[PDB]
């Protein structure tokens, strides 16, 4: 049939400016990411600083889902350029330079040791009895 | 390290700030090197041949200059940029 | 050579292959296949583990030529062991006719009837590895 | 000892300008890196190598009580030659060690953690190979070590 | 021998056992999670360790120009009749001077020890 | 200009990659620096080569070398690295050829000096850790020729195996047939000699 | 719905896109013009059992770039934007990956030299002077 020899040819079109830049977000294959329950989403930058340069928080439907914290790649791209082509109806690819790179991970949320609790510990740390036990008295 | 790392490290120095407030900013750009050059008791200056420098017991240096551009801020938002050549 | 063997310092871990802790709930149904044809030899008539059995259980081979070289068999490992440790562990070994060399230690009934029950195999099998002296 | 034998031999790092050794795991923790996960990728290049994964056990436990990365800061600045006054100091002060002290010729920008951690990821690496055997130690003689 | 990440936060899942059904379980810590282990076997070591290097060997050493070739021992795989051998020479053995071989013909890694 | 290179190759970033994938790639470390991974080690080392033997974006004194066991390209471009000349072998062929001799020996009232042996790619520096790597030839005429394979595969051959001398081991007459620590007592004594 | 929501409506129509990594000087060239809407064309050829994706530059553009496409099965990608309006949303999901080669090998070099050049333009050495300062 046509698939087996069919040939698509597009124009390329390259704005001079857009009003909305373009970055790249970046998830681990072993996040296992879904889309599907990313019912409400929130991204703003950190507050542990406490804004151009710093770096952004992912929550992702509220406290209740996962949360997620990205970083700008620090490698960059001087000898080196990245596109996105994206379908649009008039048939001819687009393409915009990736104005900044992410790397998100996520953020097991749960009753973590606090830094003062983390000092008790530390006396026992090289000698512990049932490590499971440890987390069920805090 | 005459050619890259002598203006490699004057490169890399931060440039200097300093406030009063005038601001006065200086800032080493370019190097230069004249051959080894010995200065006499009447200030004359005459290149170091390497035997003179032995028999005199002279030391076999070349002059060091540095090209020094300094600009000046007067909160009063005027600029004035003037640049020492040859330091 | 009989002089030699009775000087030479030999620990467990010349004369071991290797060794796991197998989880082994159910003495009766062993996890592993062939380990279950000579466990129900010794589980016929059980003795002093017949009230309770520790859940972990320990398994280790002996390399045959170690064994020979050092003149070492099955028994008194399985008496310095009990002599050792006592009634802590319980010792359970094969028929030398087999082609592995296998010795299956458990924690006492008692304590099964504090640190950890599974942990605690892991120090006795290093304890055992090194400090023991066969 | 009783669990000092069944845990292993535990990996340490010898961080500048302080006073005490460190666990690896803790550098991680500090670096971003928080589940064993997303450390132990940086550390094991192949996870179908049982032998690698059972080397870096014992460096999990003595680092298991530390879980988020400013616990770790804290940690590691507690332990500066310089202690912090409050918290949030030390914080500071171990992440500019971080930043500049470790592994400065990888990188001495404030997004170059990642290079950081994969280096000192081949770091603890390479240790374990050396303990693992499968690679000779380096001789100090070799004169493509020097300089 | 496999080891095991938990699935919320991608820590380590160590073994544990439940006394209300007598199974093993991998339980994540400080993650109250809690899997259904199927190995049985929480901790295995081999002191002798008689690791078959063919495993560690690389293919890619058939292109190192300072390894001996020889056309006497050919690829079983392939038939070609050159191949590269050489000693596995790393620590852990005590006896290292058999030669384990790599077929040399590109694209059959094939690694054997005679 | 060597990482600028890399780039432009197909070299993975280590940013831009899962750790998964770092299992089969070889690293990549210039001037110590774990710059990224790659898929084609072999194709990489030969451009590496065959772009610093051109005097391309590779300077002569660019040490490239591959731990194909270990899975690892290491360049080094800092300086006191140690390094001598060898001349290239190809096909168990020397790329020097008599042209190159001739043009050697009207070398004045000709141009043609030590540095047209270096850009023609005929004679490249080699520093003690690529060392490693190389299979190297002591002389053309006895190693390289056609007899018992006991090796077919150099890449390189010394100049002169008396090279491997200083300045004042290289005044002692039939060294080779002298014990060698007298060698040793020699070259103390030519220091202290007259003239 | 408010500032911070993300508008995820690109992540349910599951649109897809290419993420493509190209030189310097293709991009540079795009750069000089940047607004005459048209750069080059990008051509895809299919087989029975290979495909095979090219690009041409503009003619006009330069008073053959083909294409090699890589696994991503191995780490997910997705697109987003920042609207100057404070409105996120999620251009789409990257579903392939290919890298742009230059055609030429020799004489591609010559302009890498300049390149290089060119950025050394800016890096400065220490000047010799005949005569002493004075
Ligand atoms: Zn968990
Ligand atoms: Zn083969």
């Amino acid at each position: 049939g046509p698939s087996s020899q069919n040939v698509t040819e597009y124009v390329v079109r390259v704005p001079k400016n857009t009003t909305k830049k373009y970055n790249i977000m970046a998830f681990n294959a072993a996040d296992k990411v879904n889309f599907a329950t990313w019912n409400q989403a929130r991204l703003e930058r950190d507050l542990s600083n406490k804004p151009e340069d710093q770096p952004w928080l992912l929550r992702v439907n509220g406290k209740s889902g996962r949360k997620f914290k990205g970083i700008k790649k620090g490698g960059v791209t001087e000898n080196t350029s990245y596109y996105i082509f994206t379908q649009c109806p008039d048939g001819a690819f687009e393409a915009f330079p990736v104005h900044n790179w992410y790397n998100f991970t996520p953020l097991a949320r749960h009753r973590t040791l606090t830094a003062e609790e983390a000092e008790e510990e530390w006396e026992r740390r090289n000698k512990v009895l049932n490590h499971f036990s440890i987390m069920q008295q805090r | 390290f005459i050619q890259m790392s002598v203006q490699r490290i004057v490169e890399d120095a931060p440039p200097i700030d300093l406030q009063a407030p005038p601001r006065y900013l200086l800032k080493f750009e370019q190097i230069y090197l004249s051959k080894p050059t010995h200065w006499e008791r009447d200030g004359a200056p005459s290149p170091m041949m390497p035997n003179e420098a032995r028999l005199r017991n002279l030391t076999y240096s070349a002059p060091l200059y540095v090209d020094i551009t300094k600009t000046v801020i007067k909160e009063g938002e005027e600029q004035l940029q003037t640049q020492h050549q040859k330091t | 050579k009989d002089i030699l063997c009775r000087l030479e310092h030999t620990t467990l871990r010349k004369v071991t292959a290797n060794t796991a802790i197998y989880y082994d709930p159910n003495p009766q149904s062993t996890v592993v296949a062939e380990d279950q044809e000579w466990v129900n030899v010794y589980y016929e008539m059980p003795d002093f583990d017949v009230a309770r059995i520790s859940p972990w259980l320990l398994r280790v081979e002996l390399d045959r030529k170690h064994m020979t070289d050092r003149k070492l068999t099955m028994e008194q490992i399985a008496e310095k062991i009990n002599a050792g440790f006592g009634d802590d562990l319980n010792c359970i070994f094969n028929d030398d006719n087999a082609e592995k060399l296998v010795l299956r230690i458990r924690i006492m009934n008692s304590d099964e009837n504090k640190m950890d029950d599974d942990v605690f195999l892991r120090c006795i099998e290093s304890n055992m590895l090194t400090d023991m002296t066969l | 000892g009783a669990k000092k034998s069944a845990i292993g031999q535990r990996i340490v790092a010898t961080l500048p300008y302080i006073k005490q050794e460190v666990p690896i795991i803790i550098v991680f923790r500090a670096l971003g890196f928080v589940s064993d996960r997303d450390i132990l990728e940086h550390i094991i290049y192949d996870f179908e190598d049982p032998e690698m994964m059972e080397m870096v056990k014992p460096s999990l436990d003595e680092a298991f009580v530390i879980q988020e990365q400013n616990v770790a800061l804290n940690f590691i600045g507690s332990r500066g030659a310089k202690p912090g006054v409050t918290k949030e100091k030390r914080i500071k002060y171990a992440k500019e060690v971080l930043q500049k002290e470790m592994l400065p010729h990888v990188g001495v920008s404030d997004f170059c953690e990642t290079k950081k951690a994969y280096f000192l990821g081949y770091m603890v690496h390479r240790l374990l190979l050396a303990a693992l055997g499968r690679r000779e130690l380096d001789d100090r003689d070799h004169y493509g070590n020097k300089r | 021998v496999g080891i095991r990440f938990c699935q919320e936060c991608n820590n380590m899942l160590y073994p544990k056992e439940d006394k209300e059904n007598r199974i093993l379980l991998y339980a994540c810590r400080n993650c109250d999670y809690q899997q259904e282990a199927d190995n049985s076997c929480i901790y295995v070591n081999k002191i002798t360790h008689e690791v078959d290097e063919l495993t560690q060997i690389i293919a890619d050493v058939s292109q190192d120009p300072t390894l001996p070739r020889t056309e006497d021992h050919p690829c079983q795989k392939c038939g070609h009749k050159e191949a590269v051998f050489f000693q596995s020479h790393s620590a852990r053995a005590e006896d290292a001077m058999r030669l384990y071989y790599v077929c040399t013909a590109p694209h059959c890694g094939h690694r054997w020890t005679e | 200009p060597i990482l600028e290179f890399l780039e432009e190759w197909s070299m993975e970033n280590l940013e831009e990659i899962s750790p998964a994938a770092i299992a089969d790639a070889t690293k990549i470390f210039v001037n110590g620096c774990w710059v990224g991974i790659h898929k084609d080690p072999e194709q990489l080392m030969n451009t590496l080569r065959k772009l610093r033997r051109q005097m391309d974006i590779i300077v002569s004194e660019v040490s490239m070398i591959r731990d194909i066991r270990e899975r690892e390209i290491r360049i080094y471009t800092d300086a006191g690295r140690i390094c001598r000349p060898l001349l290239i072998v190809e096909k168990q062929k020397l790329l020097l050829k008599k042209r190159h001799i001739d043009q050697l020996k009207e070398r004045e009232y000709n141009n043609y000096s030590w540095q047209d042996l270096v850009a023609s790619g005929v004679v490249e520096y080699i520093d003690t850790l690529e060392e490693e790597t190389v299979m190297l030839a002591m002389t053309p005429d006895d190693l390289q020729e056609k007899e018992v394979a006991y090796c077919s595969t150099y890449t390189h051959c010394e100049i002169h195996p008396s090279m491997i001398l200083g300045v004042c081991a290289s005044i002692i007459p039939f060294p080779d047939h002298n014990q060698s620590p007298r060698n040793t007592y020699q070259s103390a004594m030519g220091k202290q000699a007259m003239g | 719905a408010e500032r911070g929501e993300l508008d995820l409506t690109g992540a349910k129509q599951n649109t897809g896109v290419w993420l493509v990594k190209v030189p310097k000087y293709l991009s540079q060239q795009w750069a000089k013009a940047s607004g005459r809407g048209e750069v080059g064309k990008l051509r895809i050829a299919k087989t029975q059992g290979r495909t095979e994706v090219s690009f041409t530059l503009n003619e006009d553009l330069a008073n053959e770039h083909p294409f090699v496409l890589q696994s991503v099965g191995g780490q997910t990608l997705t697109v987003f934007t920042e609207s100057s309006s404070d409105k996120l949303s999620l251009e789409g999901i990257v579903v392939q990956r290919a890298e742009c080669r230059p055609a030429a090998s020799e004489n591609y070099m010559r302009l890498k030299r300049l390149q290089i050049e060119e950025s050394s333009k800016p890096v400065r050495l220490s000047q010799q002077l005949d005569k002493v300062v004075t």
